């Protein structure tokens, strides 16, 4: 009784095992795969840099949370 | 008529020297429209005449106040008039009060069939379903096809409606707003026994809508009480003033900012704009969460927007919203004693068509020959309709 | 009695004109009520006269003004006729407040020790407890038998309300509020005295209904005095007259979409009716979570409903239902002052009739034959109760 | 002139004076401004003088009665005048109105345009953008093209508002409100056009907020009708009265305690100031956790505090601020009538001098010469503009 | 005197005549004290005395009227009297606005080495801190001597305060409230300057009270202020009339459920009855998560009660209290103008005292011997203080 | 710098390590050890037997929310 990956979910039928398909909620959803995890790619602040601002900070650092905030290594 | 054209233009004091007149002169007492049998004081037992006044034949006083729509702002002539707030009244507490309970009744009852029809649908498959012999299985079978029954009567009682008073240009939500929300509860369930029958699942998408509205179109018969029907009239003027003339304000609010997320931040939550005025409707309703964890480009320009769209929609708009209707409350409440009286009388103009066939209790208090001669002949008919007042002059 | 039935129909005019009667022509002063020793301006001390107004045998003008039904709407006639706006004021401060304060001294004493008795409560076991030789299990006994005692109390003392002034039909809440708060208190209390010895261990469950309820009826003693006795009265009006009407309007809201989202969706959190009701119910109080995560058959047709509940009763009716509260708030607190007196006036005839043996303090102000004669003796006697007045005559 | 100096100082009865004259002597009917051609009642045609209420050559009436900045209190001499509450109906029925609703086509057709500009924008890449022959690349760089083309309109407009009429002195927001909004609009666009080819990301922060101030703006053309022209009023004056005037009271409870609170407790999420104040803005706006979870040195101190906030901030502050917002709501809606008619007269004196060529229909209704002789001559020539009245006279 | 016992009663028919008599008489006229010099219609230049109105030698007219300890309830003989309405205009625009911007200056300067002397603590070690040569380190000892010689002034101020003017009895909050807050914000200080040299960690408590009261402090300095003085006086107002009389209302519903709630579950986050008050503070303020997750025994009783806490208090009494915030607010802003001036004389008597030697600048607008002669004597001297007023006779 | 287990903290010093030492709330703490994690003992609501009125549900159901609440197991 699934809504295949494409197909219409949340008026008829609900997505099928999620390891593929969720919803989404965009009114007229249509079962989407879901994209791969990728990693923070170029383009990134580095630390030190300002975060939030322009550029992500990268993966190993949080922005965290300031006006102009500068990146940081964990304590 | 002068009689019909002083009560569809909104004139108390024309209407009130027609219905009270008493013009005790030879030759002019014919003339006259009430009758004062005899006065004890205070009180004054007055015999009036109800000629077009309750006559249901041509357009009667009473159909004409209560079906003039919205305008002929001198409304509530009932008791400011009163041969006929007592006319009302004898309607009431005699033949219509009965039948209204009744009704009242009934409509629970459908409601009650309704809510039990839906509450036990089968859940696996999507075809229309054809039930075994079973005693829970062909009850409900009666309670579906009692259910749509009541969605036809309210279907074809609705054009019954349109079709007869004819409202239309901006005058379909003023007055009439009460009866167009049974047509739409109607028409839901008529798509909804579409979509049955047409082999989709989708047919309870439309039954829950026309199961919501269906109790909350229970308190139509709040409207009519003294004391409940306050209630839902403000309910009324709160969506069709209040709220719809708000809605073009606040949603340049949320259109304009969930724009501006959108194309601020890429990433969940935000990536649709669907999914970002739902969020965005969560911050000014209250029930949003402004949780800055998650790492953005554009992070500190986004909290200066949210910053931006909390302190002005939730602070500023929603409280300019809720001063708003609280304003329409505190007005309606006044005018409440005032307001309730003209939902009864178009109760009970309403109730006295349905029958259409019961004559002897459409007539008020009998026939009497009051006049004692005419002007040419010496004969008379009236109909009386006494009423004792309790008036004081000192 | 004339005087009497003045008190008992609302008649200010009426009953001040039979409080300050002066009638001084001979064969006529021994008619009079009120007797003006000397004046000396603005000072006028005039002896009254106390034949029906305290005096406790027959209805006497007091008991009748007090116990009135909340009908007779020309009430406070307190401060509106004044030979006994002081007399209050004197059964007050001479006699009626000093047992006013040691009754709301006891009735502390009485909800610590049960507040303490119920957080002492032996945990493991469902039988009827029986406590060994222990200095802190000895004294909770003693705890637990003081507080069922009270419970014994405020239930026979709500039976000897009822019996003795007969309150019936819709006059049970209107007046007679608090009265009946005290009683439910106490056989929430009996139930739980019941439940303890039937070796049941949910009479713990009826316990705390009446520890919550004793502590919230500690706010009976509030009423009475000047200024925290406004916040008493008004959280009964808003009960008996706001909330109460409004919970019909509400209902049939919160049962019909939570009828609507059991039916739509068949999944956790919404399997039930009754959770559903709770989850609807947390959406309207602002205090639920429109988290749309979770995947639904019909999850769009639900947010759809969902938002059409929460702007509709979270905005509109809440907001309506506040406007109403904040209406009766500021009504009943521009009428304060009025409202005040007759709360003491219910108490001080209260407390009056708890002792009944006290007559020496039962008489207010003595004796005093002021007639000087009679229309056919030359002897009287009456019961003074001077008072001195400031009125100006310039 | 005196007629002006009469509009420049808010004097009603000089100018109703001047305006309404009719002065029927020999020698003196040349003197008068209004000349009532016929009366047949209640109907009184009367053709006036447009000498100098509408000729826009020196200081007209009605270019000193809109310009006025918000002094001169007896404003709203349009509908106390009334002369010219008829002339601002004429221009704008026949020649404003048209050329309304074609301004707020091309602005939304503007929005249009630029919210899907930024809705499509490449994300990849910092520098200037160059786009293939795409039927989607090229159709968006036309509409990028546009999209600044609009911000800089609305920037030499915002300068030749500023330099044509200087306001200044704090009265820039007071009066004039609503076309700095545009001018600040139209910065952020051009900021925006600035970093992009300066190859900078961080152009799209600069232009989110011309895109969320763009949308907002568009209920500057609420201001001008009946209905919905209040809301724009009073999202004005909450926002220059209510919320700037609070914000330096707020703000010392914010700064206050979050310098209190960080200094008490050096953990996360209050180690720096700015996350200290935005959790503290939570808890004001009732978008706050109170989840005393963790554990801090200082913890039973930082409980006290952050309670000793929220029964101060969000209790009495924001309601108090509420209280104040719902003062000037409920002000400023009793005064809606009046408020209505001034924001379309700076509208329509407005686009009276935006084309400045068709002096066809800047006149109104034609010369005529009504005076018969002069003083001295005996010919003459007035701009009649006359207006049949309906007072009466019993 | 009589007319210092005129204004330590609030009499201004009898206080407005003794400043503005003229009695013009021979052997009357030294009698007078409003001399007007000339009149030129309708301006009216008149040279006033100021025998005890300004002179601080006795219990002067003004320090009368300031000191008053808020009963004299026709207070506001300001605006009301004027030939001081003008004197405080006088004394301010000359003299005490320039030492009260400087005092002003001075605390906010105060309250940033405060707030940046605590800022920059030392985290480790329990002991008093020892700095070693550091241009930081040595500059934030000066910050912290600096900070604590501050609170040293505003105590020992503050006992000035109450030994010179003794306020008791139920008038230390009422009037006076403002300065025993900047007393409390002293010893809050000097607490944490006893527990620092004390080796306690716990001295960082007792000042970050010190600090968050120092600023909310700050608006002291608003009082004074036409616009922004309104918002110091209702906060003093809701905390002292209408939270405090509240607290005590809440407070037995808090007390009373935590209570309820401890003894029916005893499990984690209601094991005590302190976590359990704090739990229920959250869902009367809103803040607090209905999640009926977790087993209990007893939960569907629970769920009962805590519904029926949510809906008494979050519904009924916070409701209820905002609506009686909000009378406190709109009837402290109707009476702003009459408010403001009390606040200014109490700062401009105040800063008068605190020099007490420039007596130069103590005097008010010249001597002048204006009488002629006396009633007995040809010589005379008063202190004039003249006024042109505009008040218009037709 | 740590408050031992016994010790005040909240106000001076916070607790120690947490495998032990807890605050907990109540406005003068005092750092207690963790109780052990103790399974649903007797006295407990059987399935179908009311839960949420007398005794709590057991260890392997639910109660789960209803007025009148009966244990269940899970689907
Ligand atoms: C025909 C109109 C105008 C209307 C139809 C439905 C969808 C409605 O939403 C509205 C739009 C709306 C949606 C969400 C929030 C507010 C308003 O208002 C009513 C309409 C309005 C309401 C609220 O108003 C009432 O039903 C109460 C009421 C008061 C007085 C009445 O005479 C009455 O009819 C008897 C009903 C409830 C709904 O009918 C409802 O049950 C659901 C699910 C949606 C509500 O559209
Ligand atoms: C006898 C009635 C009508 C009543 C009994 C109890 C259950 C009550 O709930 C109500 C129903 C209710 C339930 C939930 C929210 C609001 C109202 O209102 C009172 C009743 C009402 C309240 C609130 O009102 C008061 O007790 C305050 C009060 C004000 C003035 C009084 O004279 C007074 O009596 C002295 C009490 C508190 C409770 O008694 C309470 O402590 C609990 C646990 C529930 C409240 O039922
Ligand atoms: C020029 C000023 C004074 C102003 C510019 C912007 C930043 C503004 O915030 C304010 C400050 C502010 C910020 C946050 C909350 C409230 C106020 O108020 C307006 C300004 C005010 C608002 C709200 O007011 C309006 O735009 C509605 C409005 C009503 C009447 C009008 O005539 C009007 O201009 C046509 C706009 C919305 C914003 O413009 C907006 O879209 C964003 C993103 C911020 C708002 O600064
Ligand atoms: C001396 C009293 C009565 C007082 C002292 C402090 C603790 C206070 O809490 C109160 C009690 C209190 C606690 C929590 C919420 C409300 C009230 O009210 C003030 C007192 C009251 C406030 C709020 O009132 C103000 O400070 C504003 C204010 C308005 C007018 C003024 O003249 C003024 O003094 C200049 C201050 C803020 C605090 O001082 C504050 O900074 C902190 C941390 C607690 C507040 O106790
Ligand atoms: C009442 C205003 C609500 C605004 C919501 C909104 O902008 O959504 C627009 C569309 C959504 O369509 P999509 O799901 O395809 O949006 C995808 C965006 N790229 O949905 C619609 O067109 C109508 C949605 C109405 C639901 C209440
Ligand atoms: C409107 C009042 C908001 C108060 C916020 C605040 O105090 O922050 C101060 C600074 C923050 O700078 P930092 O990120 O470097 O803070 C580090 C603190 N040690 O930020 C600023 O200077 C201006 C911030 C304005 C953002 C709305
Ligand atoms: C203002 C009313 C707040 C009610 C809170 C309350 O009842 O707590 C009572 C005690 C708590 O002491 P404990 O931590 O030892 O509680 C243990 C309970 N068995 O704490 C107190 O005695 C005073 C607490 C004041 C903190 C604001
Ligand atoms: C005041 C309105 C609250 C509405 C709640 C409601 O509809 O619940 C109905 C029943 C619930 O009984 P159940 O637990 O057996 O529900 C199972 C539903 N299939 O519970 C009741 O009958 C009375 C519940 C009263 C609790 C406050
Ligand atoms: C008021 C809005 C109603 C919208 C709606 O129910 O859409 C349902 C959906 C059903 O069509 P469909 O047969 O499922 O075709 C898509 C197949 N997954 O329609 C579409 C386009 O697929």
């Amino acid at each position: 009784d699934c809504a295949k990956e494409g197909e219409v979910c949340s008026w008829g039928k609900k997505c099928c095992d999620l390891d593929n398909f969720y919803c989404p909620m965009e009114f007229i959803p249509h079962c989407k795969k879901y994209k791969p995890y990728v990693p923070v790619t170029t383009n990134c602040a580095k630390e030190g840099e300002v975060c939030g601002w322009g550029s992500k900070c990268c993966h190993g650092l949080d922005c965290p949370l300031a006006f102009i905030p500068y990146c940081e290594k964990y304590r | 008529t002068p009689l019909a054209l002083a009560a569809s233009s909104g004139k108390i004091g024309v209407l009130a020297y027609i219905l009270q007149r008493e013009i005790h002169e030879p030759e002019c007492r014919h003339l006259s429209r009430k009758f004062t049998e005899w006065a004890y004081g205070p009180v004054h037992s007055s015999l009036y005449d109800l000629s077009c006044i309750d006559t249901c034949e041509k357009n009667s006083v009473l159909e004409v106040i209560a079906y003039s729509s919205s305008e002929t702002p001198n409304r509530h002539d009932m008791l400011l008039v009163e041969p006929l707030n007592r006319l009302l009244q004898d309607k009431w507490d005699r033949f219509v009060k009965r039948i209204f309970y009744f009704n009242f009744f009934v409509y629970c009852l459908y409601m009650i069939i309704f809510t039990a029809a839906a509450y036990y649908r089968p859940v696996e498959g999507l075809p229309p379903y054809k039930l075994k012999n079973t005693v829970g299985d062909y009850f409900r079978v009666t309670g579906e096809i009692l259910s749509v029954s009541g969605g036809v009567y309210f279907f074809f009682r609705g054009i019954q409606y349109f079709l007869q008073r004819r409202p239309s240009l901006k005058s379909l939500f003023v007055d009439s707003y009460s009866e167009i929300l049974f047509f739409v509860q109607s028409l839901f369930m008529l798509v909804s026994v579409v979509l049955y029958f047409s082999q989709r699942k989708e047919y309870v998408a439309s039954m829950v809508f026309s199961l919501a509205m269906g109790w909350t179109n229970m308190l139509y018969y709040t409207r009519g009480f003294q004391q409940m029907g306050i209630y839902a009239v403000m309910i009324e003027k709160m969506i069709l003033r209040d709220l719809c003339r708000f809605m073009f304000v606040y949603l340049v609010f949320l259109f304009g900012f969930s724009t501006a997320v959108v194309t601020l931040i890429e990433d969940g939550k935000y990536n649709s704009l669907y999914s970002t005025c739902l969020e965005l409707f969560k911050f000014t309703i209250g029930m949003g969460d402004l949780e800055f964890t998650e790492n953005y480009d554009f992070k500190a320009v986004f909290i200066i927007l949210l910053l931006a769209y909390v302190i002005l929609t939730y602070i500023l708009l929603l409280n300019m919203l809720i001063a708003l209707m609280g304003e329409t409350v505190n007005k309606i409440a006044q005018e409440s004693k005032n307001i309730w009286k003209l939902q009864r009388a178009i109760t009970i103009l309403d109730t006295e068509k349905s029958f259409l066939k019961c004559m002897r209790k459409a007539f008020r208090s009998g026939k009497l020959l009051q006049v004692g001669f005419t002007p040419d002949g010496k004969d008379d008919y009236r109909w009386c309709f006494r009423v004792d007042e309790v008036n004081w002059t000192t």
